[PDB]
């Protein structure tokens, strides 16, 4: 429900507003389906939707040494 | 038979603003239109598809918005970050690179950020944060610091900087070894380079100004949308509570006719500008993208297209809406004049340079590179030869060096 | 009826001033005016710096510059008979007027 | 086995042609409407901006 | 509708020329004041200027 | 210990040799310059 203030009727509130149905995950992963500000939703393990902020790649450390 | 050749140069860097995203603004035509009033949405509803298809068009411009930011700044395979110690050959990142005691914008994307400014509309959030995109930024700083274009290209192979600036070098034709002899003036004229846009991102509003018409002409779209609603268009009240108390339906429903046809028409002029300043902005983004693949994940050789003078490269600055480019650009400097031949006569056969130009001290003579005079004297290891005397209209007689005669004589 | 035609900032006489400059940089100077000041260079090698990043040797610019000069100027001057004889090819600006 | 090699060369100058600009038309949007008028002005004022 | 229909019209028209002006602004800071090596941008055969 | 020389886009090691190296001025002013031989391709052939 976009803009809504979340005592306005599992059940979560997102930037974007409020998210029913799907899990909050301290995780991240690429941006399956988008929601908005820096959220999005996927379909994972007893399955669920489950929401998250995405994950903009795996973090490198270019070896670099002058 | 005049040329003139730089002794010396100044690397420049130069800021280059581009609007990459809208607002994700969205309007409710029925709520605009009518609005918790049934005798309204029953008049509404006969005029068909239009509220269907308005809802359309701008969530189309909605996504797009993400599109574009999306197109810009997620080049980068993997968020690429730097080493502990910074030893950069000297070149230093301090205003660019990200602040960890902070989103973690860096210092002149803060001052980026620092310089820029209800009923049935809404405004979406960007589905990317300021601090994805300074993330994504950082992940494209890092990359080219360490890496060159490889990053751009397959893997982040690693390079010290101070080579990593004699590709560059080697790249717009000056010989690398003009950037060895020189490696601490040319951090210098870097680093204060820099620092000149430090200053002026502070001091002055001028830059910004590319991406805050963005601002601007979605803010005045609005209001005038939102005034909309307030006029007549010859209904006997704007407001239509008024006409749904003082009117019985008879009446009050061609009332509303005029209403729900001048409201409709404040809807239809409001997203055919949206629209038509969507495909402005999406050109903007696409000069963007275009721009990140070629001049940061890249070295360009397009003129004038990353900054005036050669492009050496550049690094890519978040701004809010838009993106900042810091120009990176070997100017030529400090030319002085000298006699030219385009081939010399060396016993009667037409020598001219592998990549050089012959130049004159008034008396004797040299090869040099083009863009910096660094005098070699002429001999077989940097000519090649075609032809004879007739054929070179200009031919000099001069010597020319055989390098093996002295070692053939010992 | 409440239609009016403002002037363009830059005059013609204006617009050929700045082609005149880019001649003249272009002509007298190579790309050099491009990336900051004008380094002069004779005519003659800047087209064989021309014909060397098209991977034609320079050589073959000072070997046959007569043959090049007089190709050249044959091509401009069927320019000028191109655009006097038919004006089909400024069927591009004309549509935007029209 | 075989490649060619063109063994001479043309200089050409193809012409390209490309528009920049429009003219500056402006109408004034009362004028056009209403001419004169100042009873079609006070109704044109009923539909804002 | 007769004023905005035209200036509909002239909005559409105008980015058909910035489109285009932005064009004539690229080809002449590579193919002017330059040699582009991107092919058949600036004429048919190598371009030299 | 030693030392080979290759084009950036892939792992080709050449010996270091007067073929492919230049020269420019000497060895203080270049920041991080190292000590090695250069082989020359032709500077042997004084016995022969
Ligand atoms: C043009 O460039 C040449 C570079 O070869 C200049 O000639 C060279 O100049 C140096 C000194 O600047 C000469 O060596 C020294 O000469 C003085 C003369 O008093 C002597 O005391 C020293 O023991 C030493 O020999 C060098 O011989 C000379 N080279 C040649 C081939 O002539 C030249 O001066 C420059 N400018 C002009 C106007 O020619
Ligand atoms: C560069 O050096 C060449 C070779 O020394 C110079 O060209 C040659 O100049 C000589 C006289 O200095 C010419 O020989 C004379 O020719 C006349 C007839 O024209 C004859 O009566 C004399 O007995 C004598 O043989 C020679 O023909 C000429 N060769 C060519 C190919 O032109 C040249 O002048 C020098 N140029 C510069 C810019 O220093
Ligand atoms: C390379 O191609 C160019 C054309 O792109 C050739 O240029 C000109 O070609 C004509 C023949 O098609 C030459 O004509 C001959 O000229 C002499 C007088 O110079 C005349 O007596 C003959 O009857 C005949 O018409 C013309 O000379 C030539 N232009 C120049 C300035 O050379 C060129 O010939 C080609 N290169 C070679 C090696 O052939
Ligand atoms: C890189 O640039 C920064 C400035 O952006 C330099 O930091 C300053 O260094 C002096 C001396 O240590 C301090 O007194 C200042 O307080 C520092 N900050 C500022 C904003 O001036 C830094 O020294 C430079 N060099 C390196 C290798 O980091
Ligand atoms: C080339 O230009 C640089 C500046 O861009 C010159 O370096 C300056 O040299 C003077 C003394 O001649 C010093 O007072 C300055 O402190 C130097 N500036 C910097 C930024 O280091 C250099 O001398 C010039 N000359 C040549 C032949 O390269
Ligand atoms: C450069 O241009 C000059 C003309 O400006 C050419 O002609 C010679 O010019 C010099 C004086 O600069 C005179 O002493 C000669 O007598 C001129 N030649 C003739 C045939 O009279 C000159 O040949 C050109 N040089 C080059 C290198 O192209
Ligand atoms: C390369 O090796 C040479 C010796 O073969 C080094 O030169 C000596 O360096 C010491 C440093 O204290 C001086 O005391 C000597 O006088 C130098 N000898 C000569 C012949 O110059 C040189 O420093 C080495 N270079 C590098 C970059 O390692
Ligand atoms: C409603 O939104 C405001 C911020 O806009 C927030 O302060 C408030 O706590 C929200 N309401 C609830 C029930 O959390
Ligand atoms: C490389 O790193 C080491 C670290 O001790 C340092 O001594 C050396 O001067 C650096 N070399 C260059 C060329 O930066």
């Amino acid at each position: 429900y976009q803009d809504v203030n979340c005592t306005e009727v599992n059940v979560f509130q997102t930037r974007a507003g409020c998210l029913i149905g799907a899990e909050h995950v301290n995780n991240s992963y690429e941006c399956d389906i988008p929601i908005g500000a820096g959220i999005c939703a996927s379909y994972q393990t007893s399955q669920s939707i489950i929401a998250y902020t995405m994950s903009l790649g795996a973090e490198n450390s270019v070896a670099y040494s002058n | 038979n005049s040329i003139a050749i730089p002794t010396n140069f100044t690397i420049s860097v130069t800021t280059e603003i581009l609007p990459v995203s809208m607002t994700k603004t969205s309007v409710d035509c029925t709520m605009y239109i009518c609005g918790d009033s049934t005798e309204c949405s029953n008049l509404l509803l006969q005029y068909g598809s239009f509220c269907t298809q308005l809802n359309r068009a701008l969530t189309g411009i909605a996504v797009e918005q993400d599109k574009n930011t999306q197109e810009v700044f997620a080049q980068v395979k993997q968020i690429y970050k730097t080493p502990p110690i910074k030893d950069f050959g000297g070149f230093n990142f301090s205003q660019i690179l990200p602040d960890p005691s902070k989103s973690k914008r860096s210092f002149i994307e803060d001052l980026l950020f620092n310089k820029v400014t209800f009923n049935g509309l809404t405004v979406l959030p960007p589905l990317l944060t300021d601090e994805m995109i300074a993330q994504y930024t950082s992940a494209l700083l890092a990359g080219t610091i360490t890496s060159g274009w490889t990053f751009g290209a397959g893997a982040a192979l690693q390079i010290p900087f101070a080579m990593q600036m004699a590709y560059r070098f080697n790249g717009i034709g000056v010989t690398q070894n003009v950037l060895y002899e020189n490696q601490k003036l040319i951090a210098n004229q870097f680093n204060s380079a820099i620092g000149k846009i430090q200053d002026s991102l502070s001091s002055t509003a001028s830059a910004l100004g590319k991406l805050q018409d963005v601002v601007n002409q979605n803010a005045q779209a609005l209001n005038t949308l939102v005034k909309q609603l307030s006029s007549n268009f010859g209904a006997i009240s704007s407001v239509l509570n008024d006409i749904l108390s003082r009117l019985d339906p008879p009446e009050a429903e061609v009332q509303i006719d005029r209403l729900i046809t001048g409201r409709l028409q404040s809807l239809q002029t409001y997203v055919t500008q949206q629209l038509i300043r969507a495909a402005e902005i999406r050109a903007s983004a696409n000069l963007a993208a275009t721009k990140m693949s070629e001049c940061v994940l890249g070295q360009s050789k397009r003129v004038d297209f990353c900054g005036k003078g050669y492009h050496l490269m550049s690094f890519p600055q978040s701004a809010p809406h838009g993106v900042v480019f810091l120009h990176v650009t070997y100017v030529p400097a400090q030319e002085k004049n000298f006699t030219t031949a385009p081939a010399i006569c060396h016993d009667g056969k037409a020598h001219f340079p592998r990549e050089g130009v012959f130049v004159s001290n008034g008396t004797h003579w040299f090869v040099t590179q083009r863009n910096f005079y660094e005098p070699q004297i002429i001999t077989t290891d940097n000519t090649f030869v075609s032809g004879n005397c007739d054929v070179v209209i200009g031919i000099v007689n001069n010597t020319v060096y055989d390098p093996l005669q002295p070692e053939l004589d010992s």
